[PDB]
């Protein structure tokens, strides 16, 4: 008789893996002991199609940082997770004064301490985030870009002046909370090609679902 | 201080724990919400909205995809012929896959309730005739002929008199658990069948087309529900 | 049957089929305690709010479908387009009336729907490796509207079979020839740019293809008539 | 004068050892640093006969994960316990996207942290689990199979892309709670042969209990 | 002594020994606010609910015991079996009346019990290494019922000495010749498949073996008469 | 914060501790229980039910 599992909050609950920061010792990848992850809810594969069932959405997010080495080993390392809110300058070096700017909330935590966790509010200057924007921000390459959807950035790094003794990995999990949505729309039925637009492979336009031999044979 | 004992579970991170965490920007005041028309609060609202049922899920040719949205009835057909047939299986592969209802069932594991399918005849105004739409409950097998189909639950639809007609699937329940290959699914078995038969031949006067199409719309009834969230999709965000 | 007038515009129409009020909301105005209460937003009445009847489209057996963007569709058209261009901010609702004229020997069915934020997508070079972007002629087609190239996915990777989840109405020639839809102002802000942002699209697609026998007029006219409701403009230029 | 110890809740309380997952470094056994344990309350030897005193039962379960090396040593290793509910696809590889599917609740914990513990609800689509089903699900091999008794599966694994530096063992304990039962039946008096049916060794049919020389001699 | 009738069926029986109401519950119906309230479950009255008297079994000194499965026992028999097969869902209760006919010079005692979900087991190849499974003839024996091969463990590894924990009654020839048991619908679902699931078994086993002297009728008749109570069927086929 | 002192027993796992633990599926709503005849609530009920006493426990 109950219907709680079909509420928007239920449909969008749970903490999913949205980001993975690699901090290798030797390597081509993130060579400066730091990394800048712009917040992307699309990080969880499955999310894009789900949020896109609606046109406008509003919500908060709880971020959880699970860090360890690539073998899942736990080591005595101090880390810094800095949230640089939209409009703020991200660090460009392991020695950027941004890491020290007070207005960028930072959490300092040990890899041994349990996962760090914080809450990020609805950041948009608009009344709601919107996955679709039929327009251009004051043929073009700016079509469909709603910028007022920036949630901020998380700058990760080991603490200290000298490189860390250990190879690390920080997994970022995000739980959406206090969800509200408007204007439902048809559910994506063609594979995605680009993060920013609805472009679809015009050669490979597949039917929404499975087919059969004849309409009279089950 | 105050005496405490940490209990098992201490320090764990459960992806589904819905606790509370420290606010990053305590002084920040989010822009206020205004009123936006069309808020949805429960997916079941969408489930109750009729969408096109691709009963004719046959052509795959890219330029013929639009044909899946409608099946035909024609003069050529003789009284009694089976026109089309499909099962009431929202969550499984097939025609319902085109319906928003079928798509949403894909985000859940179990479900049940009544369904509704509306058939819209889009032939000429001058065209007339009768079709027999029949529902064969689960277990029951597709009727050998019109005659026997008539003995069961059915509707004689005169598209001369009314242009639309709605059939009600009394009940479907995707609850029986299965463990086939090595992958455990929660499948129906409650496949009731909807069969459409020509009761009369398609009648038309000179100047009217000899082929018309029927569009099928479907949705779940108000007593419909879904359980166990299950994120699954082939369409995922790209690299 | 009876003919109605708004200003100098008079259309002949049938008493009153069933109108569809998008999302159960009537287009309303925006009250004084708003963001721009200093620059009082003038609410056009006179001529601005009246019947605009656009160039009739011809429905063919081959027709894939058409779409128009709002408010773009009128920004060129007359005294509404006047305000739409020389005003910094805009908000407005719409009465949309799509009508056909066909004999009792023609047949077919159109699906008429309104989709807010109808972002168009490209084929992406066929192989889908080209991050091509829709032209301005496709994105904002004017009063002539634009023809769909791949209706099945609404030229945007989404199932038209599910378009009914949006404010819509059917035009089944054997039962009706007109559809009417009322759209309230739908956006994440109270006011926005009339020329840069198209709040919604008007889709009219044949689901049951046009058909008739040899000798009957081969092209059926789809005539879109539309009237702004509770429109407001701010910041004159 | 009291009778609390003979209540069903009392009779079925306590956390018993129902599963043991082995994650060896070198080995034939579970060679992929992961394991899938379908929930089996029968894991505690003694349980089968007890629950089978009744025909229908209903209950919740608290699962506790006690992990260490085969010497009971504690090591700096991060683990993932993923519960894939009935109807969901289990992981087939250490890199299956299942490990990342949000709808499969996962708990991430350190071997150093105290045992992990979670609660699993009554999962059956039926009103109660039932140990006996005289029928076939729509001579046969399907006789007596009540599928609607699946409680789910626990997929265990060390975290990370690279194999763990340590040899591990995860013991799974289960405590039944909120127990209800119906239709009592004779208590098993012949040894069990197969997990799924009541088959008994027809050659070795033993008397229910002990015997004596004569009915007149104690 | 007095004879009762239900429809066209009339059995002669004794005023009223003690009936046993399984689990203290009378078979009742299933009310409107249920899972299938759309497909109203027709509740047979007329002929469906009446006295079915099955082929009498002959009790011998050697007899190990018999069992029948419900509703299987009637699914072949007449107008009840009619509904049992061509209906998707079923629920029902039963009045079971087991009677003997023996002289005051015969002796013995039968234990008559009802065991819900009476799953049968096999000897497993003797050594118990064979995962053999009971045949369909053993699992669902029809109206002729089936004979136990190993009563001590009820052909299922359980002590018959404890069968009295189930709704039961004794037929001790020196004191009574009949037993009556009322079984309510017992299952984890309100409705279920009449042909695939046997909700319970009827066991009648000699605990004190039949005996008599040479010259007395050597086989005593056990006659099972049974009547459905508050039966319901759904989804006709 | 709020002053606390962890006491002995902290972090232990007692197989018979009947505390409460985090729910794995917080939104899941278990199918409802219906009425099943014959519920047993205390084993003593079964203890009071007569069963056959094998006084003659001799033949094997
Ligand atoms: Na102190």
């Amino acid at each position: 008789h109950s219907t709680a599992e079909t509420t928007l909050d239920s449909f969008f609950s749970r903490a999913g893996l949205v980001g993975e920061i690699d901090l290798p010792l030797k390597g081509t990848t993130n060579p400066n002991g730091y990394a800048n992850w712009d917040i992307d809810i699309t990080g969880y594969a499955q999310m894009r199609r789900k949020v896109e069932l609606f046109t406008y959405m509003r919500f908060d997010a709880e971020f959880t940082f699970v860090a360890c080495t690539p073998t899942g080993e736990v080591v005595p390392q101090l880390l810094q997770y800095m949230f640089v809110p939209p409009g703020a300058p991200k660090p460009d070096s392991r020695e950027s004064l941004a890491w020290q700017t007070a207005t960028n909330p930072s959490v300092f935590v040990k890899l041994s301490d349990p996962p760090a966790q914080v809450s990020v509010p609805f950041m948009s200057p608009a009344s709601a985030y919107q996955w679709f924007y039929d327009g251009y921000p004051t043929k073009d390459l700016e079509y469909g870009a709603m910028p007022n959807n920036m949630m901020g950035t998380f700058s990760v790094r080991t603490v200290g002046t000298s490189k860390s003794k250990y190879p690390l990995v920080v997994r970022i999990y995000m739980r959406m909370k206090h969800v509200r949505a408007w204007i439902p729309r048809p559910m994506r039925n063609q594979n995605y090609l680009f993060k920013a637009n609805p472009n679809y492979a015009g050669n490979s336009i597949k039917p929404t679902g499975a087919s059969r031999t004849a309409i009279t044979t089950l | 201080g105050f005496p405490t004992e940490l209990k098992p579970g201490t320090n764990q991170f459960l992806t589904t724990d819905d606790g509370v965490s420290a606010p990053i920007l305590p002084n920040f005041h989010p822009t206020p919400c205004i009123h936006i028309p069309g808020e949805v609060r429960n997916l079941l609202e969408l489930c109750q909205v009729e969408t096109i049922l691709e009963v004719n899920n046959v052509p795959t040719n890219a330029t013929s995809l639009m044909e899946r949205l409608r099946f035909p009835v024609s003069a050529q057909a003789g009284k009694g012929e089976l026109c089309a047939v499909f099962r009431a299986d929202p969550g499984r592969n097939g025609p319902w896959q085109s319906t928003l209802l079928g798509q949403l069932c894909g985000y859940y594991t179990q479900w049940s309730g009544s369904l509704e399918v509306t058939f819209m005849f889009t032939g000429s105004f001058m065209a007339t005739g009768k079709m027999l739409i029949a529902y064969t409950p689960p277990g029951g097998p597709l009727p050998k002929d019109r005659a026997t189909a008539m003995l069961g639950t059915h509707v004689i639809w005169d598209f001369g008199l009314q242009s639309s007609v709605t059939l009600v699937i009394p009940w479907i329940s995707n609850t029986h658990y299965r463990a086939h290959a090595r992958d455990g699914v929660f499948d129906y078995y409650t496949t009731g069948l909807v069969s459409i038969w020509y009761q009369t031949n398609y009648v038309v006067p000179i100047g009217a087309p000899n082929t018309a199409y029927i569009i099928a719309l479907a949705a779940a009834q108000k007593n419909f529900t879904m359980k166990l969230c299950k994120d699954a999709s082939d369409i995922l965000q790209t690299g | 049957v009876a003919q109605l007038t708004i200003g100098n515009s008079t259309i002949t129409t049938q008493e009153a089929a069933n109108i569809i009020v998008g999302y159960g909301e009537w287009p309303s105005y925006c009250s004084d305690s708003d963001a721009t209460a200093v620059d009082k937003p003038t609410r056009p009445d006179v001529s601005v709010n009246r019947f605009y009847t656009l160039d009739t489209k011809l429905w063919e057996k081959s027709s894939k479908g058409w779409y128009w963007k709002f408010p773009d569709v009128l920004t060129e058209t007359g005294v509404f387009g006047q305000n739409a261009q020389f005003h910094y901010l805009y908000r407005s609702g719409f009465c949309i009336h799509v009508q056909c004229n066909a004999s009792k020997f023609h047949q077919g069915a159109l699906l008429v729907a309104v989709l807010p934020e109808y972002v168009i997508g490209t084929v992406a070079g066929g192989t889908g490796t080209e991050d091509t972007h829709p032209p301005y002629k496709q994105t904002q087609p004017g009063a002539d509207g634009f023809e769909l190239q791949h209706p099945y996915v609404l030229d945007a990777g989404i199932p038209i079979s599910q378009l009914t989840v949006c404010p819509h109405q059917w035009i089944n020639l054997r039962t009706n020839n007109c559809a009417t839809i009322i759209v309230p102002y739908i956006n994440a802000l109270p006011f926005d740019s009339a020329l840069n942002h198209c709040n919604f699209g008007l889709l009219v697609v044949p689901i049951s293809p046009l058909d008739y026998d040899q000798g009957a007029t081969p092209v059926i006219p789809i005539t879109i008539t539309l009237a702004p409701m509770c429109s407001e403009f701010a910041g004159l230029r």
